């Protein structure tokens, strides 16, 4: 049972930080990387970034300054941290186990609303 | 006593046997002693069973046909009634010997045929009949049989073998190829023509066999199945080829069927999986 | 008349017996053998030739990408590929080694595994090819991979590493069919450092994996193969 | 001293230099030789038109355009319109020839991609229909243009699936045949020297193709960013130790 | 002991014991030493 | 970077029709493309990986095709489960940018 359960605060004031976690079950993070994809309501999917199976990270080119992905291999948790939020960051965020370097096993997703 | 592995110790050297270039089209004979520390072991092994005369030199079934002992009164042509049956000898109708032979482009061997005949009476027989089969070797240009008992079965110059059903025949045939080897593969035609057949050549033509029950007929029918088994011997093989991966569709052609199954097994996991 | 006794197995047709038989063509003079290049005397000659492995058998169709092992740029410590070493199965079932191996029941001796780097000449990579001998699992992190037999491969002017798989079977032969007692172990490649690409080059570069046999390779107990099959007899 | 990368092949009045070669393949370690008397059966005195036919003939260049499947040429069919070798092929009943096949594909150090340049004796092609369908004469005899394996199937033509080598085998197992790689990292050059390979000493050159040359992209062409996504491949073939026997009128083939 | 006058009638010759793989594994023109650089 | 231009924005169709969605990339992906299905208020589901290969548990109506820069997702005989928004994503190194999205509607 490969599961990637998102969890977030879901109500963040703007110009603050996100602490969105994916608890990993069914596999180890030392063997598979985790991609992050958001989707604002109405609009389409946006690839946020991927942490690879040994901690090397790649990001969206427009969000390299804001986003930072880290992980705990022992706790099976992947962290997404977006700094200096704007109102266009209101989106349901997703995790994915990597599968031939493609993203699947997408979690249910936690909606984040950045508003004051 | 051939050495399989030499004793090798720690090396720290500019001679690097395990780095090469596959671009050159060569396979470097890199030993285990070239990249790990080995001990001395011996082969105790000569490679006698992977020899090509051992590999191509056991008997494969090459053909299964049926002939019928039956009342022939009022039958038109006697070949559709299976009163006799002719087989153009080839080693590519049954695929287990075909895939072994088509590991090579050219092959030369004396043949060794074993013909087993087995009978069956599927309905209403009081006894099993003691039957004799004629297997007449018919080279191209010989008169083919049209009747089960015509003049062609006299066989004054064709080789024939008489044998009982239940018993078996056995005879060797020399290498009868016109060329210095048989062509397992022939990239060409018989002549420069827009419609002539591709790949079907007489360069692997081995003759033909005609089979009949020499007995007249009984009250019941007898269905005699003939099983020609071929053993190659004094085998010489040239130009090792890529092995067949797809199912064959016809004698003498490299055709494979449309919409065939993938021959490489798909892995359950990713490329990282075990 | 010589008094003889007839034994068991008389009139049997053992298909593998090698006896003398009468010739149907007496005084036949066959065609003179001319010199043809590439004469094969023994199948151990031609399984020392390396052929491509379809390591990337992750598609639902046979294609050229099945032979291509992808490398990626920003990857430390990860696994490039992994496979088990059942040479009559898996990625090896279709290779020339594995096709001839499946005509035999037993195999012994060392394998010859080659990787061929095909990226740009201004790219650099260090990889570590691990052989795990049996008893342990397939390695999971490059730390348990390099505890076994491994080669660290710096990729430079020579694009080919040749890693031997040394023989680990006190049971002196293994089965060519997959058998758990005679499992050969595991093969895996890992990023030693990483793949560095030059500027103005993006994407994946590919490895080509080759397999062949060392000259200590043994095959015996000849058997029919599971590759080819047949429903009805073929016609002209 | 002398490099294994810098080679020169002079045949006739033709010269090929390469500075980025691999080691040249001589097929089955046998250099092309004339037919000896002990193997001959044809009693005609053969004509050996040495420097006029045993010379490099450059074929038309193929563009390798990153979705290319491969190219197959037939020998002696690819050289049937090539000078005096093309004429002697049609005026003679018989002929045997070895070949130096030279394949050229240059690139920058920023390019990547790998070509399999393989020589297959008796590459009997499969039909795309299966069954007992043959390939017509004009499809196994394309001449200089060869067979483009990325082109569509045509009625009477061969199957063009590069994974099955056009014959029901597999692409990975072509390395049992004499081959080289043009890995653009390493070499821009494949040189294969082919002897005459046949079950007969001398043969009809128009109805029979002795060897085929396949140039197959294994690793696809990755060009650098903003570069032209295409590399020309040039094949240059020289006949070697070429005999012709049985001179008669010029044979008319299907075209 | 051969019971027949034909060479085709005789049994198998046995292992040729040649075992010469270099025409398939090293068909290259220049001899490449194991340990040397392949393309200097 | 590689921009995926997915076309068109919407395709209204009834059940049983043949619908093709197209992604054109700015660079060569070398068939490292994924197609995603996303229903209303659900997680995206991988349909086609490697631009032609169907994923695990995907019905055989879906068929990816194309190579180079142009890629097509064809559906033969649309069912009611096959409605929603479809997305490309390439996987050629990084960044793994998406296409715009094709929404399938009902006539």
């Amino acid at each position: 049972a490969v599961q990637l359960a998102e969890s977030g605060p879901a109500l963040v004031a703007p110009s603050q930080a996100l602490s969105i976690t994916c608890t990993v079950a069914g596999f180890s993070l030392t063997a598979y990387g985790v991609a992050w994809v958001r989707q604002p309501p109405g609009a389409g999917l946006e690839w946020l970034g991927a942490i690879w199976a040994a901690g090397a990270t790649d990001y969206n080119a427009a969000l390299k300054s804001r986003a930072s992905i880290a992980k705990d291999n022992s706790k099976s948790q992947v962290f997404l941290a977006m700094a200096s939020l704007a109102t266009a960051d209101t989106a349901a965020y997703y995790c994915a186990r990597e599968w031939d370097a493609y993203g699947d096993y997408w979690g249910q997703g936690t909606t984040v609303t950045v508003s004051a | 006593q051939t050495v399989a592995s030499i004793s090798s110790g720690p090396k720290h050297t500019q001679k690097v046997p395990i780095l090469t270039a596959n671009e050159t089209g060569a396979t470097m004979p890199v030993l285990p002693s070239d990249s790990i520390e080995t001990r001395t072991t011996y082969m105790h092994f000569n490679g006698s069973e992977t020899d090509v005369e051992c590999f191509l030199g056991r008997a494969a079934c090459v053909h299964v046909t049926e002939i019928q002992n039956k009342d022939a009164t009022g039958i038109d042509n006697h070949r559709e009634a299976k009163l006799f049956n002719d087989w153009k000898i080839n080693l590519s109708s049954l695929v287990q010997l075909r895939k072994k032979l088509e590991l090579f482009t050219y092959v030369r061997f004396d043949s060794e045929y074993t013909i087993l005949a087995t009978a069956s009476q599927p309905d209403s027989a009081n006894y099993s009949s003691n039957l004799v089969v004629q297997a007449m070797y018919v080279p191209p240009g010989a008169p083919n049989p049209k009747e089960w008992d015509d003049y062609t079965w006299q066989s004054a110059s064709n080789p024939s073998v008489f044998f009982k059903v239940g018993d078996t025949s056995r005879f060797s045939v020399p290498y009868v190829g016109l060329a210095s080897a048989y062509n397992c593969f022939y990239d060409g035609y018989s002549h420069d023509d827009a419609e002539t057949q591709y790949g079907i050549t007489v360069l692997n033509h081995m003759g033909s066999m005609a089979f009949r029950i020499v007995n007249e007929h009984d009250e019941h029918k007898t269905l005699v199945k003939i099983r020609v088994y071929h053993r190659a011997k004094h085998v010489e093989a040239w130009i090792p080829r890529a092995p067949r991966a797809l199912p064959y569709t016809s004698i003498g052609r490299t055709n494979y069927p449309k919409n065939t199954e993938p021959v490489i097994k798909k892995r359950k996991g990713d490329i990282k999986s075990y | 008349g010589l008094p003889t006794t007839t034994l068991p197995g008389s009139g049997q047709f053992l298909t593998t017996d090698d006896r003398q038989s009468p010739s149907a063509l007496p005084n036949y003079e066959p065609t003179p053998r001319i010199h043809i290049p590439g004469k094969v005397h023994n199948l151990l000659e031609i399984i020392q030739v390396d052929t491509l492995i379809p390591m990337n058998n992750t598609h639902t169709k046979d294609e050229v990408n099945s032979y291509l092992i992808p490398l990626n740029a920003n990857r430390q410590n990860e696994q490039v590929f992994g496979t088990n070493l059942f040479i009559g199965d898996g990625v090896f079932k279709t290779t020339l080694l594995g096709e001839i191996v499946q005509y035999y029941t037993h195999w012994s001796g060392s394998l010859r595994f080659s990787l061929m780097y095909t990226g740009p000449a201004l790219s650099s990579a260090k990889l570590i090819l691990a052989y795990t001998p049996p008893g342990a699992r397939g390695p999971q992190d490059r730390r348990e991979a390099m505890l076994g037999t491994h080669v660290v491969w710096d990729i430079g002017l020579q694009s080919t590493i040749v890693m031997t798989i040394p023989w680990t079977s006190g049971v002196q032969f293994r089965y060519t069919d997959p058998d758990t007692y005679t499992s050969a172990g595991f093969l895996s490649c890992w990023y030693q450092t990483s793949l560095i690409l030059p500027p103005e080059t993006t994407g994946q570069v590919y490895l080509l994996s080759f397999i062949s046999a060392c000259p200590d390779f043994k095959l015996r107990l000849m058997k029919d193969t599971q590759t080819i099959s047949q429903t009805v007899a073929l016609t002209e | 001293g002398y490099s294994d990368r810098v080679q020169q092949i002079t045949l006739g009045n033709s010269t090929i230099t390469t500075q980025e070669a691999a080691n040249a393949v001589v097929c089955y370690a046998e250099w092309p030789e004339y037919l000896p008397d002990v193997d001959a059966s044809d009693v005609n005195k053969t004509s050996k038109p040495d420097t006029s036919v045993c010379r490099f003939y450059t074929l038309d260049s193929k563009t390798w355009t990153t979705g290319s499947k491969g190219w197959c040429w037939k020998l002696p069919d690819a050289l049937k319109d090539m000078g005096v070798f093309g004429q002697n092929m049609f005026f003679h009943s018989l002929g045997r020839s070895g070949y130096t096949v030279h394949v050229q594909c240059n690139a920058t150090k920023f390019h990547s991609g790998c070509l399999l340049v393989v020589v297959i004796p008796e590459h009997q092609l499969a039909s795309h229909e299966g069954g007992n369908v043959s390939v017509k004469y004009t499809f196994t005899h394309p001449g200089e243009r060869g067979i483009d394996l990325s082109s569509a199937n045509e009625v009477g033509g061969p199957v063009k699936d590069v994974i099955y080598n056009m014959n029901g085998t597999l692409l990975g197992n072509l390395l049992i045949f004499p081959h080289q790689f043009i890995n653009l990292r390493t070499n821009n050059t494949a040189t294969i020297v082919i002897p005459y390979i046949n079950s007969v000493p001398i043969d009809s050159m128009t109805r029979h193709n002795n060897v085929s040359l396949m140039v197959i992209p294994i690793a696809p062409l990755t060009v650098p960013t903003g570069a032209t996504p295409s590399l020309p491949i040039t094949v240059t073939i020289a006949p070697m130790c070429t005999e012709f026997s049985g001179i008669r009128s010029k044979s008319i083939v299907p075209q | 002991i051969n019971y027949y006058k034909d060479a085709a009638s005789t049994s198998s010759a046995g292992q040729s014991l040649s075992m010469d793989p270099s025409k398939f594994t090293e068909p290259v023109k220049d001899l490449m030493l194991k340990g040397a650089p392949a393309l200097n | 970077d590689i921009v995926l231009t997915q076309s068109p924005a919407a395709l209204s169709a009834a059940a049983g029709a043949t619908v093709a969605a197209t992604c054109r990339a700015s660079g060569n992906i070398h068939n490292a493309l994924a197609w995603y299905q996303q229903k209303a208020g659900k997680s995206p589901q991988l349909l086609v990986y490697a631009a032609a290969a169907l994923a695990a548990g995907v019905p055989s109506r879906f068929s990816g095709s194309g190579s180079g820069t142009a890629y097509a997702l064809a559906i033969n005989s649309l069912a009611a489960d096959d409605f929603g928004a479809y997305y490309c994503q390439h996987f050629w190194s990084t960044p793994y940018t998406f296409g715009g999205g094709t929404k399938l509607e009902i006539k």
